């Protein structure tokens, strides 16, 4: 648990890798930095070739986060609204979120 | 005659307002959110009469891929996969299983062989629906 | 008509005090410990009468996921998976296979096709129960 | 009624001097060398009478895991898996397939659907025995 | 007599203007875009008469691989896999299932056992078509 | 009664001059080049009479593993797997399917369900032979 | 009696000018380009008469592996796998299914259960042919 | 077996990686340090997408431990009670425990 | 996002690894560099041995690209026309395109 | 084969990684060094979750041993009797034994 | 494409790894060097143990090669004739050929 | 092919790794060195647990070898006769032999 503040600040470092996001949910004031990663995901179709869909996730410092790490919360990245669809612990107190686009 | 039946299907399923692409391997788009594809599939067969004729057992598979408001045309909760898929499917079923004779004739029986709703996790949620229709067509 | 039957199911299974979500791929929660989901699944089919009609063979699958005191409503040892799953299932069976006609009518036969209890190792123990009910519905 | 049948089984199989645990995922112990577990499994079904009734086809699976002197109660060579498994199994078969009516009644037929002996290589050797018993139970 | 039937097929399918290669493992070319291959496959069997005779149940599989203008001979949209495959297949079906007696005689029944269109993603798009024809041939 | 039938088998198959070990997981020796193992396997079942009785469908599997001169007892070329396996198997078949009544009685039918020869590449070549014998035994 | 039938086969298939090796695991040679191997396989069984007899359902599998001029004995294009395999196979079929009584007698029926040609990509091309012959043999 | 005491002390080192836990079972007095690791585990459902469940385990120095490495014992981590559901040897005399949450 | 211009310029570097291509679609004036990679792809046939087909792709700097990263666009590499059949994000703002030969 | 004596000696060095064992069978009259390794072993059940079983394999210098590497021999490790259930060559003249607990 | 001539010359280097071969097809005069590699390939048989067959391939510098990289051409390695059965791009302009023995 | 003599001599080096063997077949006079490797091979049984069998192979310098690299030849390692059951090229001119024990 030594990492705490330092660790969270370091990666988040804006304009290095941390893209600032704000939780449009009022539970969070004061913009937070987090790592945004999206890639291509190929989803198959039983008969079809499939469709190339895209999935974006936020990796954040959970311990740093105040408020509630909670599903169904509302957040926005770069001005696009995302409902926090899912959260899962990696056990470092650094959780990964999955954000619905809508 | 697959082309003709597929052509009937092509006319019959072009009505939803979105393009239908069948058997395009390279294509796997997400831009065309509402998605329709019709496949004539396979034909097994047996003899007809003495002196000549053939008939086939054939399956037609219709698949629909969709997201968001395409589900939400009228009634609430079509985001629920089952309601949404059913909502599109029943009308589709009526489209293909329609009263017009030409569509019915080359098809003979048009029974729904199977139905399904499937779930794939995309940002926008995408759901797959299958509507197998069994048509027995006389081999030309 | 899947939506209607699913709607009947939706009303019929909403009674346990917890939300029922069907076909939500992205969702895989542990917060909703007691869990219910109803699926209309597939419909195979055959002709009715001469001059027109269709009937379908259809399967309805009900699945329950649970932990802790949800099992322990009254009797002892519902932690045992079998007792707990059975305890929830039989009442669920009666819910869906209830006397009311509307629920029974679109469903025709409501026989239990299958039953199961399953075990997944979570801190809180989670167990899956399946209650397939076979309903034959006249195609509209 | 799985719970009741399982309860009958619970009473009927608790007699060997060791605990019986059913569906405990987290648990996989070696300390309880002699091991017993009873599963009600699945129920398929068909209609009864005109005006109402249902019956089910059901399978009950009994599994035994054992090592050392548990095999060697009396006769020599029960280390041999076959003899040892048979030795425990036949008595178990009689336990479940016993004369008492209550045990027999909810069960109707109690035929042995299957039998097996299996080998897993532990320091102490562990062997698995399965005794499927098919019971047809009227759905309540 | 596979060779003779294959020879009939060899004559019957050599007409499309492109080479037909059967069972060449090393060969997997893309230069021969329009592709044809005929396989006699397997023969199961039963007795004929008393005093001697044998007959076989046999399957002949015809496969076509194609790209671009080969699909586009006349009608529009043969790029669509289904139309294109059907367009080549029906004529092929008539080729093999032709009226000439020699072709028909060693073959006896020439029913289409199955049909298929398949999609593989190459720069030029390649699509596979299968036309199983079932021929029962008296064993010589 | 598996133990008794296995015991009959134990007596009946102990005659080849080498030890028979059944269900020993840890053991996988090459020192015992000629190898024999007998398994009672599974018992499916049905009712007998009115008022009580049960009968079972059962399979007995006999397996032989061998190398070198064990194959070469008398005739030439028993190194050939087929001849060697057959040579041991037929006599084994007669051993189990022998005339003595006790062996036959608990077994009722003693038909050879299946036969096989298998090849594993060891310095000394090892070959596996299976001789399934189907015995229907009245459940005690 | 596998050995005897295999022996008949051994005599019957030794005629092509190349050695036949059956069940040699270690051996996998390319030097013996033309390759033949005969397998007696499995025997299922049923009772004969009242008072004693047994009969078996048995399969004999013949496999041929070949390259180059072995295919090209006389007619052109035996490089084509189908023609080449058929060319060797039909004569082989006649060899085993020959008129001589001894060969026929222990075999009873000698029907071709199956046929196949297969392709493996070696510098010299190697092709596998299977000729299952079903023989029902009275158990001695 | 050279590691014994040294090895156990080093990793356990409190506030480095070892989170102190106490066995609420009276067989153990005097708080013990152990490594707590939990992550997300996806458990599937035959028809369902699945559920994201979480599993936490304690890695401890078995040799160091006095008392009994025994299942069914009671222990608490950070004030939350855990029954020791399972224990399995890694053969280093460093065993891993699995702790039920209840 | 630090890489932006620098990163795109560096790899594209003509005659190092970047083969200049021009989008014959009029939406793009001023030739663009991109990495062209093609290899052999074995496509199978259910009964057949298969066919050796070839697939070529362009790896480009998406962020650098102006205009539209869009399917159905027209582009040419080394004088051979390619329709841009597919595009998929690797999430670096460096997308990979798949170009139909026709 | 160069290593021989040296190799055997060094690994088994007592109190480094060689736990001395004595063969219960009388053919060996001298205490013998070897490497004892045991770990969790997964033995499933067709219907059941499974059982966590254990296994102990001894690794010894086969060339070092002056007496029969033979199955069915009797040996004891740390005062617990083990029948030598199985032996298999790794081809280094360093064989691994599997010892039944009984 | 920087490698071109240099790259092809370097590997081909005769008596290092490049075994000179000549295309008996008249389209090629002036002996060419290429890397010859053959190994054992086990081809199975559905019922049989299988057969050990051998496959030899030539790795060459395609760009360096003039004439035509074409199937059905005739070439000889070390005095043994090989028809060029197959060619497939690795995309480096370094293609691999498969040569039939006949 | 540069390695030839040197390479073969180096590995074979007696008492390093090369165990001298002699081909009892008269085609070979003058003892040859080769690398002998044997290990445990588990061969399964369809119903049985299996049997632990052992397979020994000789890795030799084929090019160095005169006479004939041929199957069915007779050779002996450490005084035990082995028929050379199989030979397969690794393509280095260093082939591996499999020797039947009999």
């Amino acid at each position: 648990m030594i990492e705490s503040l330092a660790d969270w600040s370091i990666f988040t470092d804006p304009d290095v890798f941390g893209e600032p996001v704000t939780w449009t949910t009022p539970p969070l004031p004061d913009p937070v930095p987090a790592i945004f990663t999206d890639a291509s995901e190929d989803r198959p179709a039983t008969l079809g070739p499939g469709v190339l869909t895209i999935a974006p996730t936020l990796t954040l410092g959970a311990a740093q986060l105040p408020f509630s790490p909670a599903r169904n919360h509302r957040c926005t990245v770069r001005g696009i609204t995302y409902r926090v669809a899912e959260v899962q612990p990696d056990g470092s107190g650094g959780l990964r979120l999955l954000l619905e686009r809508v | 005659m697959s082309e003709a039946i597929i052509a009937a299907a092509r006319g019959r399923l072009i009505s939803p307002p979105f393009s239908d692409a069948t058997g395009d391997v390279y294509r796997t788009p997400e831009a065309a959110l509402p998605a329709i594809i019709v496949e004539l599939d396979y034909t097994d067969a047996e003899r007809i009469s003495m002196g000549g004729g053939f008939i086939a057992s054939a399956e037609l598979r219709v698949e629909i891929l969709a997201k968001r408001d395409d589900w939400s045309l009228l009634t609430p909760t079509p985001a629920n996969t089952a309601e949404g898929m059913a909502r599109l499917a029943a009308l589709v079923r009526t489209a293909i299983l329609a009263p017009p004779s030409d569509l019915s004739g080359l098809a003979w029986s048009i029974a729904p062989a199977g139905y399904e709703f499937e779930t794939e996790r995309g940002e926008t949620p995408l759901a797959r629906a299958t509507q197998s229709f069994a048509l027995q067509i006389l081999q030309p």
